[PDB]
């Protein structure tokens, strides 16, 4: 007989039972209680009674306001008293006074006369007193072993909270690119480019690399502010296949592969920036790139595709938004970054940025994986021109088709989705780290 | 298909050779790795601050419960976890009257106010360590929650005060009254400003494991580690007061498996590049820093590192590495790793509401990868980061190393935050305290300090 049996008001005293049982098992005092036995049978009370009558050597009793009220605690107490009388032992029962509110009178009449080890001041002092008594009463205990406590704790509290070998499919914010213009052209404009002329403000993207003009557009594609180009000769222009550049096989001393790829990146970014002008999507200036959102009332009830892409938070209106960047390694894609932009009425913008960031964090708190995914996909499909992709305008004949369906990633191990307890608890909380 | 890889939880060694992932489960269940026996306090603050500290110590002695004990477990009580006596009986309390703080707090500009008030709270501690024969393990600075409120962000009182103590090597822990007596401070309504009620027990955990650590404590240590893994963390801070835009300060946090890192303050010089805003080191100071770290490691361990991973938030140029590869023993493998934070690769999930797991990683190539240090962890049944997790881009910029090994090391280095007893963190410890250590270094520029552990930095 070595088990240190404990009775408590579960689930009112599960934490204390687990802590004390693990401490006593680690120090060698073998323990028994309702917890640690999740494989409960049809008749658990029979096994509990058998343990108390036969196997238990000491009967600790978690004494709390709800310990005496609970019926199971009282039944276990009565069985303990019966066994104690059968054994004729002075201290076969030990009340652990863990609750301050439990008054002297409120203590159950069956344990009022039994001296109670104190835990109200400190759990450590109570454990010291219990160990001192167990030494005095010569309670058996094996050599100290803290490995068994670890294994039991893992098997009990960490059995339904371990990753599972299950496959999950994730939707990224990287939107593929289907086709590029056939060739990239470097025009020999030389003097035809006006001095101190900002090529950024052009109908089509163009980078004034060296003395040339690099772009996918044809030589005559621009004539409004460049009339002299009507006399340009296509013989001087240099054509580099885009497929060769992307594949990297292209090698020439005029320009290295990396610079060409950076030029293509800038061209794609400018193409997206120009293309979003045609769409009925607003503009918000980020730190370096640009962000695009939807104003109030443009959609029917702000619910494109039955997805709320605009709504109201307190006195302001939040609009979901995106921002586009370009990547070519390891495969050409458009990076999309979700944003939330908060407006006084739904058509203007909030000048301040601190309010923007604070409201962004506050609204992100209330949104989660499904909301972010749905809003991003809805916005991207809104920007679509057909059911397959949307096109950016590089030239009069050349266009870049950017898909509207993000690249699919896959894991190998996953978990199980419990109820939204995190949403229930984390809600309305800020600044606790 | 852009397949991902899962890298298991690093697992952390505790007392009696017990390996548990959560910081505050194998701590309570077993106890600290090193069993230091006395945390005699030296609280410094107002009398009301002393009362708050005494009441909070009495609370800590008794169990404190969390509303959600599945995610934030409880605190069984200090002596029931750390098996050492930290009570209000032994305290070398040193008083500062309210008017004393007031006269040093009303100095117009935050500049003079902060300097004078930090000197006020520093002279007392220096005198206590000098002229008293009762050497207290840790000095607790219970600052009333008006210095933190009135004297808001050199800035960052918390940082300047800790920085002007490296020469004296006084292990100190700084607390705010609102952090301790959060119920007492309340807004216009009856609801306290900082509602810790659902995480009250959590507040008891971090406040304890930190205080134990600064009192010569080693709460935990990495379990699986290689024989010589010296991790260098190159912090960086532009000196805004310097007339030269190139001028900047740097250091190097050296980490073994022990999780207690040594800070090697560097030399202030032209390390900034305004054209592209990239920290870079010239051959002379690069060699100086590497030699300092190498000699310190040899002295502490008796032999030179077998491997040396220098983590940084930017890319090392060729001058830096060609200097590093010179002052380094042939029998050594030097690697340089760039750890960018944003690098947009958000991975939303089609299934439901909860976020992606924590061990998932996307390996771009043999020299680049993405790691999800934040998100949802089954053990906590909660998302470490709200919203959708942001990945972490890791590239082996210089040197030859296995990308999977670097990813595993970077994930393991997230479990070494003694200051906050949490399951894990979103950054490796080498660069986690980069801004904090940078501000500390900027505060302490003229004075040159030797290699010192974190107990005087964080």
């Amino acid at each position: 007989r070595n088990k240190i049996f404990i009775s408590h008001a579960t689930p009112d005293d599960n934490d204390f039972t687990r802590w004390l049982a693990l401490k006593l098992i680690g120090l060698g005092y073998e323990v028994w209680c309702d917890i640690l036995f999740l494989d409960k049978g049809v008749d658990f009370w029979s096994n509990i009674e058998k343990v108390i009558r036969e196997d238990t050597c000491k009967f600790l009793l978690v004494s709390s306001s709800y310990s005496n009220q609970r019926e199971g605690v009282l039944k276990e107490l009565a069985v303990a008293a019966k066994v104690k009388k059968q054994l004729k032992d002075d201290k076969f029962i030990i009340p652990l006074a863990i609750d301050e509110q439990l008054s002297y009178d409120d203590i159950n009449i069956d344990i009022v006369r039994l001296n109670a080890i104190d835990f109200k001041m400190s759990w450590a002092r109570g454990l010291k007193d219990i160990l001192e008594a167990f030494e005095k009463q010569k309670v058996p205990k094996e050599v100290a072993d803290a490995s068994k406590s670890n294994l039991l704790y893992q098997q009990i509290f960490l059995h339904d909270k371990s990753v599972i070998e299950k496959e999950e499919i994730y939707d990224s914010n990287w939107l593929s690119i289907l086709s590029f213009p056939e060739e990239l052209r470097f025009h020999e404009y030389n003097w035809m480019l006006p001095k101190r002329f900002d090529v950024r403000e052009l109908t089509f993207p163009a980078v004034r690399y060296k003395n040339y003009l690099c772009t996918f557009a044809w030589a005559y594609d621009f004539t409004y502010h460049l009339p002299k180009t009507e006399t340009y000769h296509k013989s001087k222009t240099i054509r580099i296949p885009t497929e060769e550049i992307l594949s990297g096989s292209y090698d020439s001393n005029f320009i290295r592969n990396a610079e060409c790829k950076r030029l293509i990146v800038q061209l794609l970014n400018k193409a997206f920036e120009l293309r979003m002008k045609d769409k009925e999507v607003q503009e918000y200036e980020m730190s370096n790139k640009t962000a695009y959102w939807l104003e109030k009332g443009k959609l029917e009830k702000d619910k494109f595709e039955k997805t709320m892409l605009v709504g109201k938070q307190k006195d302001k209106n939040w609009h979901f938004a995106i921002s586009g960047a370009s990547k070519l390694y390891p495969f050409p894609v458009l990076m999309i970054s979700s944003h939330i932009f908060f407006t006084a009425d739904g058509k203007k913008l909030i000048d301040s940025s601190s309010v923007q960031h604070s409201s962004r964090r506050r609204q992100g708190k209330n949104w989660w994986n499904n909301t972010w995914r749905t809003k991003l996909l809805a916005f991207i499909k809104y920007l679509s021109d057909d059911d397959t992709s949307f096109y950016l305008e590089m030239g009069s004949e050349e266009k870049v088709f950017v898909s509207n369906e993000p690249v699919k990633f896959k894991g190998n191990v996953s978990y199980n989705i419990p109820e939204k307890n995190t949403l229930e608890e984390e809600a309305e909380l800020s600044g606790f780290n | 298909m852009k397949e991902l890889i899962y890298i298991e939880e690093p697992k952390i060694l505790f007392a009696h050779g017990q390996k548990c992932t959560d910081a505050r489960d194998g701590l309570a269940l077993f106890g600290p790795l090193n069993n230091l026996y006395g945390i005699k306090s030296g609280v410094i603050g107002t009398k009301q601050g002393l009362k708050i500290f005494r009441d909070y110590l009495d609370h800590i002695q008794k169990p404190i419960y969390n509303s959600n004990s599945i995610t934030r477990p409880m605190f069984p009580g200090f002596e029931a976890v750390f098996d050492c006596k930290w009570e209000s009986t032994g305290i070398t309390f040193k008083e500062v009257t309210n008017e004393d703080i007031g006269k040093f707090l009303y100095n117009s500009s935050t500049h003079k106010r902060t300097y004078d008030l930090v000197s006020l709270f520093i002279d007392k501690i220096i005198s206590a360590n000098k002229n008293e024969d009762e050497n207290v393990d840790v000095w607790f600075v219970i600052v009333p929650d008006e210095i933190y409120k009135y004297c808001r962000p050199d800035a960052q009182f918390h940082d300047q005060f800790k920085a002007r103590l490296l020469k004296h090597t006084i292990p100190t822990q700084i607390f705010r009254e609102s952090t301790l007596a959060w119920r007492d401070f309340k807004n216009a309504f009856g609801l306290p400003i900082r509602d810790f009620s659902k995480i009250e027990g959590h507040l008891a955990w971090t406040i304890s494991t930190a205080a134990f650590y600064k009192a010569g404590g080693k709460p935990w240590k990495l379990s699986d580690v290689r024989n010589g893994v010296c991790y260098l963390g190159l912090v960086y801070k532009k000196v805004e007061k310097s007339k030269n835009p190139r001028n900047a300060c740097c250091a190097a946090q050296m980490f073994l498996d022990n999780g207690d890192g040594t800070v090697f303050k560097g030399e202030v010089g032209p390390w900034y590049n305004p054209k592209n805003g990239q920290y870079h080191l010239e051959p002379k100071e690069a060699k100086a820093l590497l030699s300092q770290s190498l000699q310190s490691y040899k002295e502490q361990i008796g032999e030179y590192p077998k491997e040396v991973f220098i983590h940084a938030k930017t890319r090392f140029n060729h001058q830096e590495w060609d200097a590093f590869l010179e002052v380094t023993p042939k029998e050594t493998n030097l690697v340089g790793v760039t750890i960018s934070k944003t690098k947009p690769l958000k991975l939303y999930k089609t299934e439901g509401d909860y976020t992606i797991l924590r061990g998932n990683a996307y390996v771009v190539n043999e020299r680049s990868a993405f790691l999800w240090t934040v998100g949802y962890v089954p053990k906590i049944q909660t998302a470490l980061s709200m919203e959708v997790p942001n990945p972490l881009f890791i590239e082996i910029n210089k040197g030859e190393a296995d990308i999977k090994q670097v990813l595993k090391d970077i994930l393991s280095l997230t479990k070494l935050n003694y200051n906050a007893c949490i399951f894990a963190d979103g950054e490796p410890v080498t660069l986690r305290f980069a801004d904090k250590i940078g501000e500390i270094l900027t505060a302490s520029t003229d004075i040159k300090t030797p290699p010192l552990a974190f107990k005087y930095y964080i």
